[PDB]
């Protein structure tokens, strides 16, 4: 039950992907919908307006889905590699009240990326069942940048 | 999955005029892209990200909209803007084009210039005989040709081809070709091409005799 | 930015064709590539895309089955294979480099699926009868070839103004095409006017001097 729910394919449409903020100006736009695994082009990743631990990227499956894992990836920009090392996951079913993802009682800190091109998979165990997924970067190298895929099924 | 619907399908405008054409999504998209295609050519990138002119594109072009409604505008249309215009989105699977808005240029009505040509000798030496008649630089596009041989009309053996709107002078042309056998052709002396066009109640006709000329 | 697709293809129903798409620069694994299909009277249909950094292809619903996208990164080329060809595969295939839109397009590749034979054209001069006034219209008829394309030029290309070339019309498995040219009577027949026709598929390369009757 570990299928790509449509970040890369865009079965998860642009408007289902949002965030607390994103980095943009005259030359570049690193919007939430850029957070699609293996995306190419310029500005091929989500980037928050600013770098801190209170930021998040949100996916709205619009349906209830069984999420079994997430895959994350960094990006290289102007010869510099940016990526998220550690992140938290929260979830909701109304998009206002958010449930942290715990494991062994404690709040789960996932180990994400160590470079900018290699994708890294993280299981959700136990399988999370939700409409709204959130990912919260907590540490990172140089800057917060994210391309991702949600793995699951109906 | 989002569908794109463009209106109008065909539209018409005089040089200098403004045209707006619309593109409605079935659901919100992030940006809308636009393309121009002239017949026989590749499509060409006009507008990136809903309202930015792609590289090399003249400034009489502009796009706008958001949500599910977008539009392209050409502020002061020129003759070379005759084309089909496509909108396109990539906000979800699958990538989709609209079905195209075809822009035709209105111009001064022009009657066809007609010319007729007898079978060539080389063709005759082979048992075929083609009579060709050119109907050039007329407007509007709707035209009718009929062939007649020594007074009496003739329907089949006839083959016709229309050009697309000229990107310079905005006219249309048509070639008509009536094919025969060398035997059949040599039975008759007068051949005639009849062009009926809305410029006149009376057709433009050309003729030849395989005698004399 | 340029993308250069390979040339026209005539294929037998049920066979396989592989169309290529070569890129000019090497910013190549930096942008995604798309395939778009255009059928004669239709607009544009997205076939799908391929990731140039990873090689991952993705197909549109209507193209899951007998289509394959692929690459050769060393030579900066994307490929499109079609298996078990049917009549409905007859069309133009474009490739496109995605860059905040489909920003560059290849010139297209016509595919014709048909069991019909390659047939060479005959080229006939069209001299006017007899000429009349200060300008005269000449012509050229290209008859009975298969498949498309032919190229036609006047005097190798030097005479291009005043020219009307007409799209090929198909009957029954044979194309016919024609071209007219208008010049000054002081120029013809004194000066020389030659019709230049090439049909690569049947390695045909003819020149017909238009000669007065
Ligand atoms: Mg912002």
């Amino acid at each position: 039950c570990s299928m790509p729910l449509g970040m890369e394919s865009k079965a998860i449409s642009d408007a289902q992907i949002t965030a607390s903020s994103y980095f943009t100006n005259m030359f570049a736009t690193w919007s939430p919908s850029k957070a699609r695994l293996h995306l190419q082009g310029r500005s091929n990743a989500w980037r928050p307006q600013v770098n801190n631990p209170k930021e998040w990227l949100q996916v709205d499956f619009q349906k209830t889905m069984k999420v079994t894992g997430v895959t994350t990836q960094g990006v290289k920009s102007l010869l510099t590699s940016m990526y998220v090392k550690e992140f938290l996951i929260s979830s909701s079913q109304d998009g206002h009240q958010w449930t942290l993802f715990f494991q062994n009682g404690k709040v789960k800190v996932f180990q994400g990326n160590q470079d900018s091109f290699t994708p890294v998979v993280n299981s959700l165990d136990p399988p999370l069942l939700t409409r709204y997924l959130r990912i919260h970067p907590q540490s990172w190298v140089h800057q917060i940048a994210l391309r991702m895929e949600v793995l699951g099924c109906e | 999955q989002i569908v794109l619907t463009q209106s109008p399908a065909i539209m018409s405008a005089s040089p200098g005029e403004k045209v707006t054409m619309t593109c409605s999504a079935s659901s919100t998209v992030s940006y809308m892209y636009w393309y121009q295609q002239k017949p026989g050519s590749s499509p060409r990138f006009l507008i990136s990200d809903t309202s930015n002119l792609a590289s090399g594109v003249p400034v009489r072009f502009s796009g706008s909209g958001s949500g599910t409604s977008y539009s392209l505008t050409i502020s002061r249309i020129e003759a070379e803007d005759a084309a089909t215009y496509y909108c396109q989105h990539w906000s979800s699977y699958p990538l989709t084009f609209g079905g195209g808005t075809k822009l035709e240029l209105k111009r001064a009505d022009a009657a066809p210039t007609v010319s007729i040509f007898p079978p060539s000798s080389e063709q005759l030496t082979s048992g075929g005989a083609s009579v060709v008649c050119f109907l050039n630089n007329f407007y509007p596009k709707d035209i009718n040709v009929k062939w007649k041989i020594d007074g009496s009309e003739r329907q089949n053996g006839v083959l016709n081809s229309w050009t697309d709107q000229d990107s310079k002078d905005s006219t249309y042309s048509m070639s008509s070709t009536l094919t025969l056998t060398k035997d059949e052709y040599e039975r008759h002396n007068s051949y005639t091409c009849e062009a009926t066009h809305s410029t006149s109640t009376s057709p433009i006709v050309k003729s030849f005799n395989r005698n004399e000329c | 930015i340029q993308l250069v697709q390979s040339g026209p293809e005539l294929k037998k129903p049920g066979k396989t064709v592989k169309i290529s798409c070569k890129a000019s620069d090497y910013t190549f694994t930096d942008y995604s590539l798309h395939w778009v299909k255009q059928a004669p009277g239709k607009g544009l249909k997205w076939m799908g895309w391929i990731n140039t950094e990873t090689g991952d292809p993705a197909y549109a619903d209507d193209f899951k089955g007998r289509f394959a996208f692929s690459l050769e990164t060393s030579v900066r080329t994307a490929y499109l294979q079609i298996n078990n060809l049917k009549n409905e595969d007859t069309a133009i295939y474009f490739c496109a480099r995605e860059d905040d839109g489909l920003a560059s397009w290849g010139q297209g590749t016509t595919l014709t699926v048909s069991s019909a034979k390659t047939t060479a054209p005959s080229v006939y001069p069209l001299a006017p009868v007899c000429t009349t006034g200060s300008s005269v219209t000449l012509g050229c008829l290209v008859k009975g070839y298969f498949p498309e394309p032919v190229t036609l030029t006047w005097n190798s290309g030097s005479l291009s103004s005043g020219v009307h070339t007409f799209p090929a019309v198909l009957q029954s498995d044979l194309y016919t095409l024609s071209s007219s040219v208008t010049v000054t009577s002081s120029t013809w027949p004194s000066q020389s006017i030659t019709c230049n026709v090439a049909h690569p598929a049947s390695s045909t390369k003819v020149d017909k001097k238009i000669e007065p009757r």
